RNA sequence: AAGCUCGUAUCAGUUUUAUGAGGUAAAGCGAAUGAUUAGAGGUUCCGGGGUCGAAAUGACCUUGACCUAUUCUCAAACUUU
RNA sequence: GUGAUUUCUGCCCAGUGCUCUGAAUGUCAAAGUGAAGAAAUUCAACCAAGCGCGGGUAAACGGCGGGAGUAACUAUGACU
RNA sequence: UUGACAUUGUGAAGAGACAUAGAGGGUGUAGAAUAAGUGGGAGCUUCGGCGCCAGUGAAAUACCACUACCUUUAUAGUUUC
RNA sequence: GAAGACAUUGUCAGGUGGGGAGUUUGGCUGGGGCGGCACAUCUGUUAAACGAUAACGCAGAUGUCCUAAGGGGGGCUCAUGGAGAACAGAAAUCUCCAGUAGAACAAAAGGGUAAAAGCCCCCUUGAUUUUGAUUUUCAGUGUGAAUACAAACCAUGAAAGU
């Protein structure tokens, strides 16, 4: 019916659906920024600020990746680590900090 | 001789400098038909949701030989009987396997993709895929060929700043090169994603193929 | 207060002749506003959410919008005419 | 500022100030320097200081049934 | 509180980035290759080289351009070190 | 015994500061008495979530509608209700009767008018230009709108016309 004729024809329009069947569909088929988010084909719109988005070894991969490219963002990662999950982020901030003031701070 | 009549530091108006008109009839000395290099700048990103997959309209032709392939099944291949270049049925894919290839951009829909396929991997040059991009895979040809036959703006997925296609040549009339300008900025500012930085009209840039280029903004 | 130019020369708190102009009375909500009212009985793979079968279109409820079957027909001061 | 002795903060530094041997090229006049120009006006970039970020400081001014972790990317703050 | 010139001389001054132009590498899988996101594919001296030469195949190799420049030199000189 | 071509004075964007001077107080809860100043365009967004909530800002349209719903000739005579029928129920298609307008007649609305001033089909470019005058407001104004002739250039119709 709603979705119905959606599929029907059948991406705004995924996002308020979801907001992998159809999905995953027209998956391997920045609002696709936050949707990809929410939701690994989003892993893979990501690895496509938008570093804060996608902040999964992967994620560790198109990481390293930026990492020795560009080689704020510091900043929000120091921010986000000090706002399982809690030791994740505190390690993976250290390592990026380690790859200081604010560091020993 | 054909530099200093031509401007680089100075913008004009569509009615001073070329934009589609005649005023490299005398500085193209070739006679020769050249193509125009309407250039446009326009910032846009990396994203594959960015972009313009429709089609020009372009009433005037361009003065120009072409040939399309004409190649349905079913029943579509009897509507297009007496507009065609060729027949080109089911078993006759395998003729431009071996080393003929005198067709240029086949044309065909969705429902005969399966065994399309296995035409791919030779027709895989020019862009001309079947996709989401240029609209082909459809039943409907029966008000689309009689439109490709009148030369259309073959709209392509570019993405570095300099924004530039296919209008015409520039030598057939000149109020009737006016009216087909019109319609390669229309739609291209038609589309426009509001996931896109800054504006989209930039500098507009027109040249022809030997003789220098101009600026307007 | 101080001047100029004229003469059968300016008319009317009372009586007869009804040609124009107007937006107070009437009406409507069936394309404009508002106090466009108040209920019951059904149908569930897949409109959107639970419990119970490792499963397969195996089965069974509740909580919101409709259809069928009724009632009123919307205050004179909202607007225009 | 407190105003005899005993008594004389339990915790917190995100906001309003001060200090700043922390952090300096996002922004930053004139002079000097750089194009066009027989001229005038306009004039892109560089640099100092201030502003931004962060820490300390509330016996100097607040807060004081407190401070966390929790399917929203920031917006409710139940339960524990 | 801060900065340039002048007041105020002299150039034996350790180490950088520029104001006009010509080479040097553009090396991720596969293709023996330098196919760098995008555009341009009938073309410039025409006797002659490459015009689309073979296998593979999302992009195929002269051609006036928005270009991120790893590392040097550069004529009369250079505001603050 | 300090030190040095160091430091201090004067005209040089702007920034620290009511020590001091000048200037600044219509009316607005029967005096006055917190802070802000988010009044009027369908929905989403604009807009920090069951209440509200503006903005000549952004993305179609939009300071309502029209690229024939204009003018003209011919033909036809509407809705609702009652009474019927092969597919077919109180609603759909066809036919008949009654019937002085609650309609139709460019925006929202209300009288008009019936061998229609309207609707449909067919036939179309006078919804465009030059030269005068008049009505309401006015100082026989600006702007805008309406009515009525002559002199060029068109369309419709059998004729008479607009």
């Amino acid at each position: 019916s709603t979705q119905a004729v959606c599929f029907n024809l059948l991406i705004w329009a995924t996002k308020l659906t979801r907001e992998t069947v159809e999905i995953m569909t027209q998956a391997a088929l920045k609002i696709v920024m936050s949707g990809v988010m929410f939701f690994e084909n989003s892993e893979d719109e990501d690895g496509f600020k938008m570093q804060v988005n996608k902040k999964g070894k992967k994620l560790e991969n198109a990481i390293k990746t930026v990492k020795k490219k560009k080689k704020q963002g510091f900043a929000e990662k120091l921010f986000k680590e000090h706002l399982k999950f809690d030791m994740e982020q505190k390690i993976s901030l250290m390592q990026l900090l380690s790859r200081k003031l604010i560091v020993l701070g | 001789m054909s530099k200093i009549t031509s401007s680089q530091v100075r913008e004009h108006v569509k009615e001073l400098l070329k934009y589609s008109n005649e005023t490299k009839k005398r500085n193209f000395l070739e006679t020769v038909e050249l193509q125009v290099g309407l250039k446009n700048y326009d910032p846009q990103r990396d994203k594959r949701f960015s972009g313009s997959l429709k089609l020009p309209n372009c009433p005037r032709p361009n003065m120009s030989i072409c040939i399309f392939g004409d190649a349905f099944d079913v029943d579509r291949a009897k509507s297009c009987g007496v507009d065609a270049m060729s027949v080109d049925d089911l078993k006759k894919l395998n003729k431009n396997k071996k080393l003929i290839k005198k067709l240029s951009k086949k044309y065909n829909a969705f429902i005969a993709s399966e065994v399309l396929i296995k035409q791919v991997p030779r027709l895989l040059g020019p862009q001309l895929s079947k996709a989401g991009k240029f609209p082909t895979p459809v039943s409907h040809n029966d008000d689309l060929y009689g439109k490709v036959t009148d030369v259309r703006s073959t709209i392509k997925f570019q993405l570095k700043k300099v924004l530039c296609l296919a209008v015409a040549v520039g030598n057939v009339e000149m109020e009737e090169d006016v009216l087909v300008n019109q319609i390669l900025m229309s739609v291209n500012f038609f589309v426009s994603l509001l996931k896109k930085n800054w504006q989209n009209v930039g500098s507009l840039v027109v040249k022809s193929s030997m003789g220098p280029a101009f600026r307007l903004y």
